[PDB]
């Protein structure tokens, strides 16, 4: 913009999960990117170039990072998929806020799924926080702005 | 007990209708196999003349299926449920091949087979096995083997025509519906249709043109030599 | 309806004319195939005789054409659209069997598709 | 948690094996996480994204570390499947304690058995202690808080 954004201020929502402001708040967010895997193909009589085709959108992961929280809903919902194999697909919004805390824009992500969680090592001798990590499969995003 | 973990059981049995079990001719697995797989063939009649675009079709015959699966024994001792033995899977193996590989001198033949999990029902006869031994004790006494096996398919023939129920042969019958017309359903039942005049009169009918809605009709066969 | 994403269909018949459905024998695919492919071969008469540089090779005749595919059964739940069933994939495997293998006591053979 | 817990008081017991004070404390701890293995699948004409389909729970190895004790129980049933292959599984619990000593959250691990025992090497020219550490494979855990 005329001074661009910064990114230290954002909302993660999640639909399908009973809510907790507890499960709302995380230390980081990433993921939201996407690439379109090509082709190549000679042309006999073009020695200028290779031409290339597209084939597939492709996305990322979503991964969020925390405090360890042990009343989480969201942890209970990953551990019925982990334990279980019952799988309930969710939606979730990831927001960016502005200095009135409302969206400058927002990214809506579509049928989500738990494939990791885990908890950092712990160590005798080192002043740290026990911190949570949780990885989610979606099949696409779109953006509001 | 739809959180208990079945087991993969094969059964030997003395007759083709598989009603006599062979006494303690019964295995059960430690282990199930990761996968299974089935296999179907069709086989066609495709003899054409020189000079033509595309040759006529002639079904044949319909071949035997096939299943194939791999299984593995061990008695280390860390799968929990189970015990070490003595012997370690020297009565497993003895066992197996019982059921599935021996001569048996009261038929004169191997045994009949049926191989039951879960959805599976499959009836038939060994073809083809291999066993390889991996790990042993000092002793020489082995604790772990891999075994690849493949089965075929019987139908007795009593039952397979009862399964292919083959039917200008049989006694056939209907009830007219509006829009009927007796040279068109004639054509549907015989295969031409020029045969409504054989079929009225095995009715009675005389205004065979106009047929009402409620009359039931008899379609009698063909006759032969 | 340019927007809807069609799903592969194999229906049953009766006749070598294609006029008279097989009642109940229409199959319908819950996940579409990544490809097919075709097949087309021609046949020549390449006799020739002893010290000839050439033949002028003759036409004899169009063999049969082929295709094929490959499917994907799964009743597991991560797929949007579907609903878990009871009992799996054993009925969708039993009436994809049903018509396109199994063999019809009316017509004494297996089905036109 | 409004403030959420630090990493550096917990505690390792075992099941199956004599107890003794000294085989209860360690440096460190780590392996306590889980991920779900999944397959890819293109379905002709779908061009957004591929499927992808879980197929099963996979674990690490459970990795403990501490300063060289030379009576240990753990040590001498290590030994026993090291040497001889005679393999006996036990059960363990690992606990992330609170102020009063008491657990915040525990881990139970279920039918482990050892595949590694190690020392760190020596150098005569720098003081440091000696350092043992031990590897377990086991099934799965669950969690309780």
């Amino acid at each position: 913009t005329y001074y661009p954004p910064s990114s230290f201020h954002f909302l993660v929502e999640f639909t399908g999960i009973d809510a907790k402001n507890n499960d709302h708040e995380f230390q980081s967010v990433s993921g939201l990117s996407v690439d379109i895997d090509t082709e190549e193909f000679a042309e006999g009589g073009e020695n200028r170039f290779k031409h290339k085709f597209p084939v597939k959108t492709k996305y990322p992961n979503l991964v969020l990072k925390r405090g360890v929280l042990v009343d989480s809903k969201v942890i209970s919902w990953c551990r019925d998929a982990i334990e279980d194999f019952e799988f309930k697909p969710i939606d979730l919004t990831v927001k960016l806020l502005n200095e009135e805390h409302q969206p400058l824009m927002t990214w809506n992500v579509v049928h989500a799924y738990p494939v990791k969680w885990s908890v950092e090592d712990f160590n005798a001798q080192e002043s740290k926080m026990a911190i949570e990590s949780v990885e989610l499969s979606y099949n696409y995003f779109k953006t509001i702005v | 007990s739809e959180g208990k973990l079945e087991k993969l059981r094969i059964v030997a049995y003395k007759d083709s209708k598989f009603s006599d079990e062979v006494e303690n001719g019964e295995f059960i697995t430690l282990l199930n196999p990761e996968k299974y797989k089935f296999q179907y063939r069709v086989e066609q009649n495709e003899d054409q003349a020189s000079g033509t675009s595309s040759a006529p079709i002639r079904f044949n015959k319909i071949l035997p299926q096939t299943l194939e699966f791999d299984f593995l024994f061990d008695r280390t001792g860390v799968i929990a449920g189970y015990e070490v033995t003595e012997d370690g899977i020297i009565n497993d193996i003895d066992h197996f091949k019982k059921v599935v590989y021996d001569y048996n001198g009261e038929k004169h033949k191997p045994n009949y087979l049926m191989i039951t999990w879960g959805s599976l029902l499959f009836k038939g006869y060994l073809k083809e096995m291999d066993i390889e031994y991996k790990l042993f004790r000092p002793d020489g006494t082995p604790i772990r083997a891999m075994a690849t096996t493949k089965i075929g398919e019987f139908v007795e023939e009593e039952l397979r025509t009862a399964q292919e129920n083959n039917q200008p042969d049989m006694s056939h019958y209907r009830t007219v519906k509006e829009g009927d017309t007796l040279p068109l359903m004639t054509y549907r039942i015989y295969g031409d249709s020029k045969y409504y005049l054989e079929v009225a009169k095995a009715n009675g009918l005389t205004n065979f043109r106009r047929l009402k809605t409620g009359t039931e009709l008899i379609f009698p066969p063909l006759q032969k030599q």
